């Protein structure tokens, strides 16, 4: 099976450092990307870091730009991070994920298990209009996210990934290119929109659906997420 | 002008002019499209290259000559052409000797160099040949002046002219000769040593080239230092004077030499032509 | 303008760069052809130099052979016969023992294909070849000889009978004796002259 | 200095 | 009874000779006088694969019409991004000497064969991200030729032990043997229906499989020399061939003997591959004579040239959305037509 | 002692006769048809427009 395990967080005063690792085992390592994903302690998901395979390319986020320090150990298998600096606002939790790329990959399939870390004392704009709706079991629910610009490639297709939160553990892929259903996923979900008008259609619904949905994107560096919908039985 | 002499230079200018261009410039492209796929394509497109810019250079002279030894250009240009003209010449030199160079190791030690060989080595060898030219040509980058009476182009010189000259003919015609010498002759007694590798074309091949680098490299380079020990008393002066422009036109032969032996030893030359 | 074709260019590129170091790391090994008849002990100097294709592998002074073994399959030779073009040289062999390897000889040495690859020659068994002919005359094989009943002479009429089956002047023969391990010498040797001649005729020169 | 030398050499 | 039995399959011969001819009314030359003819046409490179190092023995479209597969000598396979000439996989090979590949329909497998007497299967849908060796099959006698998918679980292959077979990849066993020629097969092409399959062997026969029964139900002799080539028409009830002694020609499965030849006194060198194009009127064939060609497969005439390799052409293959045709020869470069 | 193998050839043989057959015409006519049919959706005969040409 599949891991991506993370360790290296705990507490830090102000103006320390500290190093963080995911290592991973049981797939090819080589071919891989690796991602670093933030969540605040009572917020939504963010973006930080990018590494490319066999350290080929690097990209960073306006806010960690000159902060932080990112490293790839293929014969291990490891990523690491460097923590230089941290300010009095950046206490969250830390993943690492997988982003293949080529002809009709599947990004971001896996997810990390996550670390807390504690500390003492032109873009491309997501949103979701609501934030906690009540659902009766056995019906159907539709939900929205629209963007500011049209997400709409020369090549045809667009880049729009729907993401799942159940309430306990890391999120899991449910759709990507808005059109496509990952692996393992049942055929009641659905895909629909054009331009900047998003939404997804679910019907038949089960208790194991509860959770928190975020929208993401993947046209052009840097990656925002959105808010964040809650659902609840009845 | 109404010496014998200048008529047949011009004459002969012209001629290597509109012969040499065509060829080298055919050669260029077929060997630029095939320097992607074999390491044995490198040494002819610098060999091409360098004697394309050295023949497109000939209507400067011809002009030049036409004239009456004028230098009706700027200030600018009187301490460019000649460097540039230096380098072409010697990078062609160089180059030749370098291939030779390198027909000696093949035929020699197959085993090594199978298991050396490259394109980085070739383009190794190349530069090295190329800045020794550069090294060689500075004297004429640095000293380069020029005057006005009417304007002459020429070089202020304040021994310099003795060692310049000096070093000139050495570095220009002895190790080529050698390295030409020594490595054909040696190829040739191998190959002609075992029935397998025996062939009568490879004889006829070396023979022309180096007898034709010979007649032609060697009347220039023996009057441009009989210039460097004479006084101005002799008429032998006014004889040899008399012969600048010849010399120079019987010089540039090689430049036309080349395509035409490098295309006429091949395998197939139309169909290259027609693939690119 | 390309979102996340970058990506899929980057990996293009390390592919294509993998392929190219593969391939010119594998250019070092020469490939040898064994042919003949059944029973001709092929598989025998094959073991003495230490189901469809057996292949073989074993280096000698900086440079590693490879061998090929293909009369393990019995269909249509001209069918797959041009699989093997390309190849360095040609391993034969001969059993002075037994006319069906004169003949595929001769078909062999006058194939389009193989019109300019050297062929390398094996006469083996030589003991009990010499002691049947001191003990028995080869006028059963070849009414039409004549001559002694001793050793040098009855090879070298069988050689001679071998070397007249070619047609093209531009291919050439080598022939030697076997039955001390002495043959990676030979074999080194026709390389080594093939890889001259091949390395002066890409110059240019010949 | 005050020295011709038709270019070419 | 040895002679008895010769005489009464010498009648029978004479027989089934005598109902083809009296079925035979007449050519396809008269009906076809009234048919417009296409013209000339001509064909223009649109691209150039370039990342093959040896000779080019195979290749197979894809179901999208996007992704190619190639295989050579060189010992790789490589799954090729048609549109922007990008490359997706490169697979290593156990043995260098290949001589087919395949292209599953759902697009998560691909096959390949040689002179190993050995079929294998890739996965290439792995959630470990590579490509693995799903499984190899291993019953025949002969070298491989050719090699098809009917579903992701049915392989037919054609050995060169005189037979065709129907695998099961599931289980690796032989699940129906089809018998009956009389020498090495090498061709294969599967009905638009998935239920019937023709094959060309190196006796210049052919015949008409059953895939569920098993038993082979006509047979047409009427070339010269080997087989080398084969295809479906489009519409089902017909298929064409090429042969060796540098002529093709279109037979018929319901008049049960052939209808129109395709020659030419210059051409000389044999035949290679041929296809057929969307709509079955053009009849695309490769030659030994460093090029293609285009037959009109109606009125037998010829109608353009499609020239541009410098050694013989070795693969042929049109697109399912029928835009574009693809060429291999042995001086490792593939050119996509349009 | 090849009676078995020589009975299968007679017998395939006696199938393969019972078969029917249908003339020439008819399947001549059959085939040029549907050639007919779909002569505007073959975009190689007739030349397909640069604007929706994938490989342009």
């Amino acid at each position: 099976d599949v891991q991506l395990v993370e360790s290296g967080g705990g507490l830090v005063q102000p103006g320390g450092s500290r190093k963080l690792s995911c290592s991973a085992s049981g797939f090819a390592f080589s071919s891989f990307g690796m991602h670093w994903v933030r969540q605040a302690p009572e917020k939504g998901l963010e973006w930080v870091a990018y590494i490319s395979s066999g350290s080929g390319t690097i990209y960073y986020a306006d806010t960690v730009k000159g902060r932080f320090t990112i490293s790839r150990d293929d014969p291990k298998n490891t990523l690491f991070l460097q923590m230089t600096s941290l300010r009095s606002e950046d206490t969250a939790m830390y993943y690492c994920v997988r982003s293949i790329y080529y002809y009709g990959s599947s990004p971001f399939d896996f997810w990390g298990q996550g670390t807390t870390l504690t500390v003492s004392s032109s873009d491309i704009v997501m949103t979701q209009a609501t934030s906690s709706v009540p659902v009766t079991p056995g019906e159907s629910v539709s939900i929205s996210c629209r963007s500011s610009k049209s997400l709409l490639h020369s090549n045809g297709n667009t880049y729009l990934y729907w993401f799942l939160q159940r309430p306990g553990q890391s999120p899991q892929l449910l759709i990507y290119r808005m059109s496509n259903l990952a692996s393992g996923v049942p055929d009641r979900f659905s895909g629909s929109g054009s331009g900047t008008a998003f939404t997804l259609t679910i019907s038949r619904l089960e208790a194991e659906d509860v959770g928190v949905y975020y929208c993401m994107q993947h046209l052009e560096y840097p990656l925002t997420f959105g808010a964040g919908t809650k659902l609840e039985l009845k | 002008k109404r010496q014998p002499g200048d008529v047949a230079a011009l004459i002969i200018y012209s001629v290597v002019f509109l012969v040499g261009v065509p060829g080298n410039a055919l050669v260029v492209w077929v060997t630029a499209f095939e320097a992607r796929r074999a390491v044995n394509a490198i040494w002819f497109l610098n060999l091409a290259v360098a004697d394309l810019l050295s023949c497109l250079a000939l209507p400067v002279l011809f002009t030049t000559v036409l004239n009456h030894n004028y230098w009706y250009f700027d200030a600018t240009a009187c301490i460019v052409l000649p460097s540039l003209i230096l380098l072409n010449m010697y990078a062609s030199i160089l180059l030749l000797a370098t291939i030779s160079a390198d027909r000696f190791l093949l035929v020699f030690k197959p085993i090594w160099c199978q298991k050396v060989r490259g394109t980085g080595l070739a383009w190794m060898a190349c530069g090295v040949a190329w800045v020794l030219a550069l090294l060689l040509t500075i004297p004429s980058f640095v000293y380069r002046e020029a005057y006005k009476d009417h304007t002459v182009c020429g070089i202020n010189y304040g021994p310099k002219e003795k060692a310049v000259a000096i070093l000139r003919l050495m570095v220009g015609f002895v190790l080529p000769l050698l390295t030409l010498n020594i490595c054909y002759t040696f190829l040739l007694l191998r190959t002609w040593s075992r029935k397998a590798t025996r062939s009568t074309k490879t004889l006829k091949v070396v023979m022309a080239v180096v007898i034709c680098f010979f007649i032609f490299w060697l009347p220039y380079q023996v009057t441009g230092v009989m210039i460097a020990w004479l006084p101005p008393s002799s008429p032998t002066l006014k004889r040899v004077e008399k012969l600048n422009s010849l010399c120079v036109s019987l010089a540039y032969i090689n430049c036309c030499v080349n395509p035409i032996i490098y295309v006429m030893a091949g395998q197939g030359f139309h169909g290259r032509l027609l693939r690119s | 303008l390309s979102a996340e074709e970058r990506a899929a260019l980057e990996r293009s590129k390390a592919i294509e760069k993998n392929l190219k170091e593969d391939g010119i790391s594998a250019a070092k090994d020469v490939k040898l052809l064994l042919l003949g008849a059944d029973n001709s002990g092929k598989s025998t100097i094959v073991k003495q130099m230490k189901t469809g294709i057996v292949e073989t592998h074993f280096t000698f002074k900086n440079l590693h052979f490879r061998l090929f073994d293909v009369g393990g399959q019995r269909s249509e030779r001209k069918k797959w016969i041009h699989c093997f073009e390309d190849v360095t040289a040609i391993i034969f062999c001969v059993d002075l023992s037994d006319h069906e390897s004169l003949m595929l000889f001769d078909s062999i040495c006058n194939n389009k294909f193989f019109i300019d690859t050297s062929i390398i020659l094996f006469l083996n068994k030589k003991d009990l070849f010499g002691e049947k002919i001191k003990k028995s005359p080869l006028t059963i094989c070849f009414p039409e000889y004549t001559g002694p009943n001793t050793y040098e002479d009855a090879a070298a009429y069988i050689q001679a009978q071998f070397e007249s089956k070619n047609r093209s002047p531009n291919k050439e023969i080598y022939c030697h004796m076997t039955c001390d391990t002495n043959n990676a010498q030979v074999i080194f040797d026709a390389v080594t002259d093939i890889i001259i001649a091949n390395n002066l005729r890409g110059c240019g020169l010949y | 200095s005050f020295k011709d030398m038709p270019l070419x050499r | 009874e040895l002679d008895q039995l010769r005489q009464e399959a010498e009648q029978l011969k004479n027989q089934i000779r005598d109902a083809r001819k009296a079925c035979a009314d007449a050519t396809l030359s008269q009906i076809t006088n009234n048919i417009d003819p296409v013209g000339r046409i001509q064909m223009r490179t649109r691209r150039t694969l370039r990342g093959h190092l040896a000779k080019i023995y195979a290749m197979h479209w894809g179901t999208d019409s996007r992704l190619l597969v190639s295989a050579s000598q060189d010992g790789k396979l490589i799954i090729w991004d048609s549109y922007t000439t990008n490359k997706v996989h490169a697979i290593p090979l156990r043995s260098s000497w290949v001589m087919t590949c395949a292209y599953a329909p759902s697009g998560n497998y691909v096959a390949c064969g040689g002179l190993d007497n050995i079929c294998s299967i890739y996965n290439l849908k792995t959630r470990e991200g590579n490509v693995r060796v799903s499984r190899e099959l291993a019953g025949h006698t002969g070298y491989l030729s050719c090699c098809r998918f009917l579903d992701d679980n049915q392989i037919v292959t054609s050995s060169g032990d005189t037979t065709c077979a129907l695998w099961d990849i599931e289980t690796g066993q032989q699940t129906t043997t089809f018998t009956g020629h009389t020498g090495d097969v090498m061709s294969l092409s599967l009905a638009p229906d998935t239920r019937l399959f023709v094959s060309g062997a190196c006796d210049a026969s052919a015949k008409l499989w059953d895939v569920r029964e098993g038993m082979c139900r006509q047979t047409f002799t009427g070339h010269e020399s080997d087989i080398n080539a084969i295809c479906f028409f489009p519409n089902g009830n017909a298929f064409a061939t090429g042969s060796d002694d540098a002529t093709c020609r279109l037979f018929d499965l319901r008049a049960d003997q052939e209808l129109m030849t395709y020659s030419h006194d210059n051409i000389i060198c044999g035949i290679t591959s041929v296809s057929f194009s969307k709509s079955g009127r053009l009849l695309l064939a490769g030659y030994d004579d460093f090029n293609c060609n285009v037959w009109d497969a109606l009125k037998a005439d010829r109608a353009g040239v499609l020239a541009g390799h410098d050694n013989r052409v070795s693969c042929l293959g049109v697109t399912d959305d029928g835009m574009a045709v693809a060429t291999g020869s042995w001086d490792s470069f593939l050119k996509i037509w349009n | 002692a090849s009676i078995a193998q020589a009975r299968k050839l007679v017998e395939q043989l006696k199938m393969e006769a019972n078969i029917d057959r249908i003339k020439v015409s008819k399947a001549a006519a059959d085939l040029m048809a549907y050639c007919e049919a779909h002569a505007k959706e073959d975009p190689l005969l007739t030349p397909v427009p640069a604007s929706e040409n994938p490989f342009r």
